[PDB]
């Protein structure tokens, strides 16, 4: 009683039911080194300007 | 400042502005009118400074060479006059343009309250004098010592630059009144030894030092009139100016760096004043003596005592106002005869007798005759050397006896004597130089009666 799958079935993407559990660390990866601290605040005008050799601004 | 500054700026549009035919005029009254402004910075105090704003800062060291920077303009553009008569309005405005750049730079360098800012603009003065030399000279020579006016110069500013940018690096700043107050001693190093000779080698050079005066005598002969006075009167007090501002960061190092400055300059005032003896040049003459002198102001600054810098400051003055009356009768005695040889034209006392009257009075300055501020100048610096050492009396009396002697050498052949024969073109003095050496000279006897407006802050 077996009949032949048509064109397009054998590549089709199916489910499967499994009992296995999902690998929760398959890469075996290193835990990620800390970002840096990116810095947050409100800006404010340099103090005293530039402060380049003799300029006041 | 500014009240000084903006004027001196606006002598530039006033000059190109003008007509044709007066801008002398209108350059020689605004210019007498700045230096009238500028004599009110004299009013100095017991206390730190006349700090105008964070760029500009006035002090009793700084004022007197101010008050003489904006004296000088006026007495440059009436000796300038003469001989600039043949020659196009816009080549005039340009000369003129020329010299109110140099004392623009020359005003804003004695206040600058900025190291760096100082450098920048004692390095732009630079500019003004090479072309004024280079363009306005009458000998093939004058390219010449351009050029040796230039890269001596450079030779020695190049490493202080470097050396100021480091000390920012390391002290935080270059204000003088930080540096001034946060002073720390430099130990015995040679790091510290080259810092020291990077401080100290752009100042020397242009006092000149002994063997560092080669440019000297080439660019103060091939430069007009104008160049000539402003070189001898201002532009030579700036290694001065910086030493005396610099050295107080040098210390204790400068007891054991003095040492080969200060034998230089010792037999090099010798030296230079016997060359004075022999020497078929005017020009020449004047400035070996101004060769002496400096190398006189510079022991008077190394040995950093009061006494030294108060004769420091008293002797840069009074050099500067009798070497530009010197070359101005230098000068008024060569667009007669053209010729610059001092043996040609002689016995000028039997005609021109009051300007043979004005040669006596400079030489007789020259000469350190007292109570001239030339004399207290001399006298406090050889009582400091004479605490310093008292070995350098020989020396100091030595050079006192030679220049009295190339002084009256110069006075004898140039005045006194036979009238050449074949001269028969000495006319009248005019007004104009009159004017001149009255306007050089007055200031020096009238200062003698007000020393303190030229001795310094160690008053
Ligand atoms: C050349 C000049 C031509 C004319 C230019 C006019 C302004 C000149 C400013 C030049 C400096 C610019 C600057 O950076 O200023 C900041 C700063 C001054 O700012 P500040 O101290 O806050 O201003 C003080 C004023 O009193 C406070 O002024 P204020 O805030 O009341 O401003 C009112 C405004 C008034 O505006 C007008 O009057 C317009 C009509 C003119 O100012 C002016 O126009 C008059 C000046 O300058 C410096 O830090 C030092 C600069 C030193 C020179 C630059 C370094 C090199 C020196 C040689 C250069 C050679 C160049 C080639 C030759
Ligand atoms: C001594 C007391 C005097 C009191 C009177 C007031 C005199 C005021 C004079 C002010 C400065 C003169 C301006 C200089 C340019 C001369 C103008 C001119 O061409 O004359 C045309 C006029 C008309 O003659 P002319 O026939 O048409 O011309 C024909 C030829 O020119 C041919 O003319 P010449 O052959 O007759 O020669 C012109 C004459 C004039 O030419 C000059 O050589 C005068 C400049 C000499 C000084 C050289 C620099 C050395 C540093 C001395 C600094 C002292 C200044 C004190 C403060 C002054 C304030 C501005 O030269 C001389 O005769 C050689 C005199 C050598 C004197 C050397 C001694 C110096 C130290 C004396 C003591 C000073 C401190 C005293 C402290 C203790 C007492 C309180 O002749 C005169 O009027 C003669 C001028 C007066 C003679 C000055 C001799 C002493 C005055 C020293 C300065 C003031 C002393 C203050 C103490 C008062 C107490
Ligand atoms: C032709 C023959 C002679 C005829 C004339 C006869 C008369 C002669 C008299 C004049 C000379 C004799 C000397 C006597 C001096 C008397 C006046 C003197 O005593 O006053 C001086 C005063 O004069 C000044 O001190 C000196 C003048 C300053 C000179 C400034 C130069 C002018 C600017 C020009 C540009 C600068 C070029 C040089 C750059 C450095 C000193 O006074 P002082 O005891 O102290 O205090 C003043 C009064 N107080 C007490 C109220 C404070
Ligand atoms: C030419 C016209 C004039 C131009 C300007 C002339 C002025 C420049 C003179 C330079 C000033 C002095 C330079 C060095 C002074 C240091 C003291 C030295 O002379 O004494 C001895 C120094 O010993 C020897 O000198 C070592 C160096 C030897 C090599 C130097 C070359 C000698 C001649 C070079 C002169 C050429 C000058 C021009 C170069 C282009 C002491 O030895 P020591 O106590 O243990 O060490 C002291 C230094 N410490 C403490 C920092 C360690
Ligand atoms: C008229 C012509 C004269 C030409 C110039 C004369 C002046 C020469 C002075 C030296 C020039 C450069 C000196 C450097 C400027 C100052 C900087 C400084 O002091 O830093 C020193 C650096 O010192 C040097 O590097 C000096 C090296 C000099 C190399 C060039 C030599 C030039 C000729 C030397 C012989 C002649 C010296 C005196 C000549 C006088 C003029 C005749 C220490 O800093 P650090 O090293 O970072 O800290 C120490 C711990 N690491």
């Amino acid at each position: 009683g077996w009949v032949r799958p048509d064109l397009g079935e054998l590549s089709k993407v199916t489910k499967v039911k499994t009992d296995r559990p999902l690998p929760e660390n398959p890469y075996h990866s290193r835990a990620r080194p800390e970002p840096n601290p990116e810095a947050e605040g409100d800006l404010k005008p340099a103090k005293h300007g530039s402060r380049l050799f003799f300029w006041t601004m | 400042m500014l009240k000084i500054i903006i004027p001196t700026t606006m002598l530039l549009p006033m000059t190109w502005m003008s007509k044709h035919n007066m801008i002398w005029i209108n350059a020689t009254v605004h210019s007498l009118l700045i230096s009238l402004i500028s004599l009110s910075l004299l009013n100095q105090l017991g206390e730190n400074s006349l700090n105008f704003s964070l760029t500009f800062f006035s002090d009793s060291l700084s004022a007197p060479l101010l008050v003489l920077t904006t004296w000088l303009l006026p007495l440059m553009l009436m000796a300038s006059q003469s001989h600039l008569s043949k020659e196009t309005t816009t080549r005039k405005k340009l000369y003129i343009t020329m010299l109110i750049l140099l004392q623009l730079f020359l005003i804003m360098t004695f206040t600058a309250t900025e190291l760096i800012l100082f450098y920048i603009l004692f390095e732009a003065t630079l500019v003004p004098t090479l072309i004024i030399i280079t363009r306005w000279g009458n000998q093939t020579e004058r390219l010449n010592a351009g050029l040796y006016f230039l890269f001596y110069t450079l030779a020695g500013s190049l490493p202080l630059l470097v050396a100021l940018v480091y000390i920012q690096n390391t002290t935080g700043s270059l204000n003088f009144l930080i540096i001034h107050y946060w002073s720390h001693p430099l130990s015995n190093s040679w790091s510290n030894i080259f810092m020291w000779l990077a401080c100290i080698m752009a100042f020397m050079v242009k006092m000149p030092l002994y063997g560092l005066h080669l440019w000297l005598p080439k660019a103060h002969v091939e430069a007009p009139i104008a160049g000539s006075m402003v070189l001898a009167a201002v532009l030579l007090k700036l290694g001065g100016y910086g030493m005396m501002r610099i050295t107080t960061i040098l210390n204790p190092l400068t007891n054991y760096m003095a040492y080969p400055f200060l034998m230089l300059s010792m037999w090099g005032m010798i030296m230079t004043s016997s060359i004075c003896l022999r020497q078929t040049d005017l020009k020449s003459l004047i400035a070996y003596s101004s060769v002496s002198h400096m190398a006189l102001v510079i022991v008077a600054i190394m040995i950093q005592t009061p006494w030294s810098f108060m004769g420091a400051t008293a002797l840069m003055i009074a050099h500067g106002l009798t070497s530009s009356m010197l070359f101005c009768l230098a000068n008024t005695n060569y667009e007669r005869v053209h010729s610059r040889t001092m043996i040609l034209a002689r016995g000028l006392q039997t005609l021109l007798p009051l300007m043979a009257t004005w040669w006596l009075v400079a030489s007789l300055t020259n000469l350190a005759l007292p109570p001239s501020i030339n004399l207290i100048g001399e006298l406090f610096i050889i009582t400091a050397s004479f605490s310093w050492s008292n070995i350098t009396i020989i020396l100091m009396g030595m050079n006192m006896m030679i220049t009295a002697l190339y002084s009256l050498y110069m006075l004898i052949t140039t005045q006194r004597g036979k009238y050449t024969h074949h001269i028969n073109n000495i006319k009248p003095s005019f007004t104009r130089e009159n004017a001149l050496m009255a306007l050089h000279i007055l200031p020096l006897l009238l200062l003698t009666l007000n020393p303190k407006m030229i001795l310094g802050p160690l008053y």
